[PDB]
């Protein structure tokens, strides 16, 4: 039915499912359903329906790149499926296989953790991500390091993670965002989680990632950005200023203190821009690929209908 | 054949001479005897005979269509081999090379920054194609150029660009430093690209690009699908015999940012995958 | 006075353009009325009237001898003040400025590296004085030059240097990149030096020196005791009105290595001590 319209409203109003397999499980859901019973013509009228419902879905808040990402990957499975080509059986089966493969990202991307962090090694991360916390929790069967976590990004959603870590693990300290250059003279091995990563090799992340990565390639310490698959976005950074989320400036200035709020301009960006000239490894779901290789990995997944 | 190729490029305001040489060796590859293997070696001698003249791209097309024709040894036949299928396959390949610049422009157009001051040190064809489409659908931008001293060829871009009706200034080639404080998005085309993603163009390019990644502005390059050679230098004064008389210089791939090609948009460390995908 | 100064520098194959103005204001400071304080302000108007013409060093000498004459207000007198003692004191300040270059050479000579390839982008007087003494007592060295496009004045150094009988090549000013792989110990003279130890010279200097501290070769500068101004820029396009028409450029003191002066050898962060020792 048209419950997708509710879904089309659901992404419209906001209220995030954490990006933790809700966006992907849902997009796989609706694509499974529209794939299941709809109009049928042989010559990619299903694919045309995928383009229509696709561009209608991408008409949501243009930041949830996972939605269009798994949309496009469904299209590539359609193209290879016809390439080898009862097609609905093969297509829905292979989509089921992609679902089951998607069902294990946060474990296998967290197995490869003992081979990086060593004893007595002051790691450092900004913001909070499910994968970086799960990833760092499987390195609690090794020695006691520190963790320095920045309290950035008002609204500063940083701490919950310092709770969820400290009461289970290593001695974490919490620094304000405005002290990331007295620290980072006494550190090594920075990690950051990624909101989405671009074709050229860029990280679009939380609103303090830049000014931090600059410190990494100033003191020459390597920064990993642990990020799973399905978040390799095409469309190299051409579209400008729709690259973000501008939120209400109530979060940065209070509605109190009248009259000053007549003539003064408040800005609030949610994301930022990390260029590929500063990232020094990607830990990923299948391999461990470098920055400058990321290009062909994208060509491994998609097809030139990247629009 | 020399008068034939010179005749082909004489009546041509576009379709670059490296390209003209391709059609020249196409027709002079058609009307010759010896439908056999070693007869192609005679064309190899013609590949030297065409290479008489400079202009590295000519040798690039030489090995290019030399490999394109040379791939017909596989799918083996006798006296009527599928290089004759690469007469129209090739014609298709020549029209494939002919329609190349349009895709480079349609990809490239978007990166202009709507209030940008594009700098260029050349007189390039495809730069003017893409930049002409850029004004022909989109915002405004200034352009600064400097003139290459042993051609003054930048002024040709000054004239033809003034026919494109956009505000141009052009300062001399000694004071590029003074230019770059007031500039962004440096764009240049290129004669050839070596196997690690480095450019060779006119004899002033590195004198800028060394100054490009000091004031942190980007530096793009753009070329068609014929500048990929197997050559590999490692220093200046290690270029081949292709030059007060130098003609081309070298820019290391630790400076060239995202480049453009007929295969699509590209990063400066994926060219090796293309050429190693081809040559072996 | 204009014909007097132009007359002074017309019959002069050496001497400073600045030194010519210094003697001009010396004699035209001698033969004038108003032996008083405010009469000096008339000379200040003459300081503007001399400053009619460019060439920043002229204003430098203007404030220089303006302060040298101006220091005679201390040790106070009336109508026969010790600026008249700075007629011969000054005269010997003018011979003090005249014998300046010889000390700069006698200090400077040693840094030539006996098999060196000295690069220079100019036509300087004192560079040729020191380099002439350098061959005139010591080892051998090549020299590379490039020609400044709106004077071609480098070729004057090519000619006069060939009269000094050392092997010179001279390439054009676009391919300095191609030069620096085969070069060491870049030497340039300078018109003016700003208060943080930065140089202003011809309109190509930064286009090199940005490339000097990338291939890690040093970069010296050398000037007499008359280029110290109180001026202080902080960016390009923030130079004063002293300029396809720029004439001078700027090189930040994070690039200039050990420089030479009539006070002695000097580091690029001790100039401020000299001028602040003087001006207050
Ligand atoms: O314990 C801390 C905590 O310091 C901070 C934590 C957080 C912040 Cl914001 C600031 C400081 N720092 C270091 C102290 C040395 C130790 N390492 C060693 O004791 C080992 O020393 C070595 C390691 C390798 C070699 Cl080759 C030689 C000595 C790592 C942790």
């Amino acid at each position: 039915s048209e419950r997708i319209e509710s879904f089309v409203e659901t992404l419209k109003r906001g209220g995030g499912p954490r990006s933790s397999e809700e966006m992907a499980r849902e997009t796989l859901g609706l694509l499974r359903q529209i794939i299941t019973d709809h109009r049928w013509s042989n010559a990619g009228e299903l694919m045309e329906l995928i383009r229509r419902e696709g561009r209608r879905m991408t008409a949501a808040q243009p930041s949830e790149t996972t939605v269009g990402n798994m949309v496009r990957r469904v299209l590539k499975i359609i193209r290879e499926e016809y390439g080898r080509l009862q097609l609905q059986s093969n297509i829905i089966e292979a989509i089921n296989e992609l679902l089951v493969e998607l069902e294990g990202t946060m474990e296998n991307i967290a197995a490869q953790a003992l081979e990086h962090i060593h004893s007595n090694e002051v790691i450092m991360t900004i913001g909070f991500s499910r994968t970086v916390e799960a990833f760092l929790k499987e390195a609690a069967r090794k020695r006691k390091f520190h963790v320095i976590v920045a309290e950035c990004a008002p609204f500063c959603q940083g701490h919950e993670m310092a709770v969820n870590l400290s009461k289970a693990g290593i001695e974490t300290t919490v620094m304000t965002d405005a002290a990331i250059f007295a620290v980072m003279s006494r550190v090594n091995k920075v990690i950051i989680g990624t909101k989405t990563i671009l074709a050229n090799g860029a990280l679009r992340a939380v609103t303090g990632t830049h000014t931090l990565a600059l410190a990494a390639k100033h003191h020459s310490t390597p920064l990993i950005v642990c990020a799973p698959m399905f978040k390799l976005s095409p469309q190299f950074p051409n579209e400008e200023d729709s690259f973000h989320k501008f939120v209400a400036p109530e979060e940065v200035l209070p509605f109190t203190e009248g009259d000053i709020l007549e003539k003064v301009s408040v800005h609030c960006p949610v994301f930022d821009y990390v260029p590929p000239e500063l990232i020094t490894l990607f830990i990923s779901n299948i391999g461990g690929n470098a920055p400058s290789y990321i290009y062909r990995l994208m060509s491994e997944l998609y097809h030139p209908d990247d629009h | 054949l020399i008068e034939y190729f010179k005749s082909q490029m004489k009546e041509d305001p576009d379709m670059a001479s490296a390209v003209a040489a391709i059609r020249t060796l196409l027709e002079f590859l058609k009307r010759d005897k010896g439908e056999t293997i070693q007869g192609l070696r005679a064309n190899l001698t013609s590949a030297i005979e065409t290479l008489c003249g400079s202009s590295v791209a000519v040798s690039s097309g030489g090995e290019l269509f030399l490999r394109f024709i040379s791939l017909a040894s596989l799918e083996y036949s006798d006296y009527s081999k599928c290089k004759k299928i690469m007469i129209e396959r090739g014609e298709l390949f020549l029209r494939r090379i002919s329609l190349s610049r349009n895709k480079i422009a349609d990809l490239c157009h978007t990166f202009i920054k709507d209030g940008a001051t594009i700098l260029t040190h050349a007189y390039s064809r495809v730069v003017l194609r893409v930049l002409e489409a850029a004004v022909a659908a989109k915002k405004r931008f200034s352009v600064y150029v400097t003139e290459s001293q042993p051609d003054l060829s930048g002024k040709k871009m000054a004239k033809a660009l003034c026919h494109l009706n956009v505000p141009v200034t052009v300062v001399l080639d000694a004071a590029v430093g003074y230019i770059m404080e007031k500039a962004d998005l440096v764009i240049v085309g290129a004669e050839g690209v070596v196997e690690n993603g480095g450019i060779i163009n006119k004899i002033g390019t590195n004198q800028m690009a060394v100054c490009a990644k000091a004031q942190n502005k980007p530096f793009y390059v753009v070329a068609e699908s014929f500048k990929f050679v197997r050559l590999f230098p490692l220093n200046q004064q290690d270029v081949p015999d292709k030059f007060e008389h130098p003609w081309v210089d070298y820019t290391a791939p630790s400076l060239i940012t995202l480049l453009f090609t007929d295969l699509g948009v590209l990063t400066p460390s994926a060219v090796s995958d293309e050429l190693i995908k081809l040559y072996l």
